[PDB]
């Protein structure tokens, strides 16, 4: 390697530790890696930034996908990659995003925790922006492939107050509460329909503060399927005609009898959680949570649902100017 | 699987990596002290064939090979041949391309064995000594490649628009094999840095029609496209086949490689 080329680049290369203060500012740990709430050292602005140190050294498959896709994608409801740092000493990759104080996991947890002692307008506005973000991705042939409350961010106080940001574009290809039944019966490819089922599960959870297909923690998963049928009922032959083509169908026939779920339907489940089966919300929910993936509503069709024309209309700030009661992110002082 | 299909006009490919011809020629002048314009083009044809061979060995799809070829071209579009060894850059580009295209992470043993084997079995005329690099060198080079491309990893190619055009002609069986093959050959040139891939496809399809003596003038007339730009591309393709005729890669490349500018070593 040419020496002058090498030192020229070493001189000019911006290093993450010189540009950003983030020591002791870790807000999350997971398979994604390490996320920090960071500020600029050369204080041109006073904005909060999210800095993610990716899992492992070098460029993983997961990291390649997120970097590749977020470099291209631009939409108000998809998180924006601001910068990439490549640290040559330790071979660590850093990704810079704008900082989201909240997400659906924590918003949902706040309301579920209150049940020992969500506004409906916020529920509609959240759903609309999720669909809008996912429609944009689907229009560009990008599947998220693991949508859940934990990776649907919501901006806190600032110029983007209450704006949804879909995050985590690293799913390159445990609990299965958001996984569509075709995956559980051995579907070989990810699809757009699979993302829409997940949005269905998320919407049910926004309405009840409860994970609809909650289950105790080889694509065939008996207990997860059992929970889905206890909520939805067991699918009729005409409801899902291509179920026979699924690799795990004989196992399903072996382990399950339709008669076990005779009194089970989404109507009766949602009736227990005080959601009206006559509501436009319920009818939209039911179309998202259709068992046969080819009979599932698309993102664009869901966005055109009369639910979103009904009062109250979805707002761009999901909190609608009202005071944010959800706490700020705590810093993690755990060793590991 | 079809990620970012239809987004070209809003893409980093279009916005950052469709370069100006005179700018590209200006940055090339530092290497043109050491090599002629002819020798530089021959050298780029050579490394296109090296990347092709590497990808065939690793049993990769053509899109992965195409993407790795573009990565390589973009690097030396901006930097000198002395900056990093193209013998090292070629497998590094293939390595990064297979990740980006979701083919997989090629293993340490498989990638180095592929580079060693291909250069021994297929390019002994150009390379007397064995592949000197190890996996630590590939990973180091991957950081430089990623930095220089400004993390622009999604690349568009003429194959998808070409397939769409021949299906729209209803002439898939007759025209596709030759047109596809002419698209492969355009990677011997700078065309991928200078033109939208759909225009490269139409020029390759046009040359295939002329070769096979198929009348398609009405179909081409009905297109909404600047035909002077297509004719510019056609001239480069015809010029490519004349250089091909007059170029013996096997007889010439050892001497051309010896003439490449060498890296400055450390103190
Ligand atoms: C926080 C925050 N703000 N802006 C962001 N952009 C991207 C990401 C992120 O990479 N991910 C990956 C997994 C789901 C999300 C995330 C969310 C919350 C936390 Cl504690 C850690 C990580 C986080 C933030």
């Amino acid at each position: 390697m040419d020496y002058d080329f090498k030192v020229k680049l070493s001189s000019e290369r911006e290093r993450v530790e010189d540009l950003f203060e983030y020591e002791g500012c870790k807000v999350g740990r997971g398979t994604y890696g390490h996320v920090y709430k960071a500020k600029r050292k050369d204080g041109k602005d006073d904005k909060d930034y999210a800095l993610k140190q990716i899992e492992g050294t070098g460029i993983s498959m997961s990291a390649c996908r997120e970097i590749a896709l977020l470099r291209e994608l631009k939409h108000p409801n998809v998180i924006s990659l601001q910068k990439v740092f490549l640290s040559h000493a330790d071979r660590k990759v850093w990704l810079l995003f704008d900082y989201a104080e909240h997400d659906l996991w924590h918003i949902i947890k706040f309301h579920r925790a209150s049940k020992a002692n969500l506004p409906r307008g916020m529920v509609k506005s959240l759903l609309y922006q999720i669909l809008d973000g996912i429609h944009y991705l689907h229009a560009n042939w990008v599947l998220h492939r693991d949508l859940k409350p934990a990776n649907i961010l919501v901006m806190g106080e600032g110029p983007e107050r209450g704006r949804v940001k879909i995050a985590d574009m690293g799913f390159a290809r445990v609990t299965f509460w958001y996984r569509a039944p075709e995956l559980l019966l051995g579907a070989r490819h990810y699809t757009k329909a699979i993302d829409i089922w997940a949005i269905g599960c998320i919407f049910a959870e926004l309405l009840t503060s409860e994970p609809i297909f909650h289950c105790r923690q080889n694509p065939y998963h008996h207990d997860q399927l059992d929970r889905i049928f206890n909520v939805m009922g067991f699918p009729a032959d005409k409801d899902w005609e291509d179920i026979k083509k699924m690799p795990e169908h004989s196992t399903l026939m072996k382990d399950f009898r339709r008669n076990t779920y005779t009194n089970c339907s989404l109507i009766k489940y949602m009736e227990k959680h005080k959601v009206k089966p006559d509501s436009k919300a319920f009818h939209l929910l039911q179309k998202l949570l259709t068992m046969d993936p080819i009979k599932r509503i698309t993102s664009e069709q869901a966005m055109q649902d009369p639910y979103f024309l009904e009062d109250p209309l979805p707002t761009s700030d999901v909190f609608a100017g009202c005071q944010i009661p959800y706490p700020k992110r705590e810093f993690l002082t755990e060793e590991e | 699987d079809k990620a970012m299909a239809g987004n070209f006009w809003q893409s980093s490919h279009y916005l950052q990596w469709i370069l100006d011809k005179q700018d590209l020629l200006k940055e090339r002048q530092k290497d043109l002290k050491f090599l002629s314009e002819e020798e530089y083009w021959k050298l780029q044809i050579f490394f296109t064939n090296v990347i092709q061979a590497l990808g065939e060995h690793l049993k990769l799809r053509q899109q992965v090979i195409a993407t790795a070829t573009v990565y390589f071209k973009r690097f030396y579009a901006r930097y000198s041949l002395k900056s990093i060894d193209p013998v090292l850059m070629a497998p590094t580009c293939v390595f990064l391309a297979s990740k980006v295209e979701e083919f997989g992470v090629v293993s340490n043993t498989r990638l180095i064995a592929a580079a060693t084997s291909v250069l021994k079995t297929r390019f002994s005329y150009a390379f007397p000594k064995e592949f000197p690099y190890r996996m630590n060198h590939i990973l180091e080079c991957e950081f430089y490649l990623l930095e220089l491309m400004d993390c622009c990893l999604i690349v568009y190619h003429p194959y998808r628009p070409l397939l769409q055009y021949v299906q729209d002609m209803g002439q898939e069986d007759m025209l596709l094999p030759l047109a596809w093959r002419i698209v492969n050959d355009t990677y011997r040139t700078d065309l991928c840095l200078l033109y939208p891939p759909f225009m490269i496809a139409l020029a390759c399809l046009h040359v295939a029609c002329v070769v096979q003596q198929k009348d398609a003038r009405q179909w081409f007339a009905e297109l909404s496209v600047d035909m002077e730009k297509i004719l510019e591309i056609i001239r480069v393709i015809l010029k490519l086949y004349e250089q091909w005729k007059n170029f013996d890669e096997r007889k010439e490349m050892a001497t051309i490689l010896s003439k490449m500018p060498k890296p400055k070593p450390p103190p």
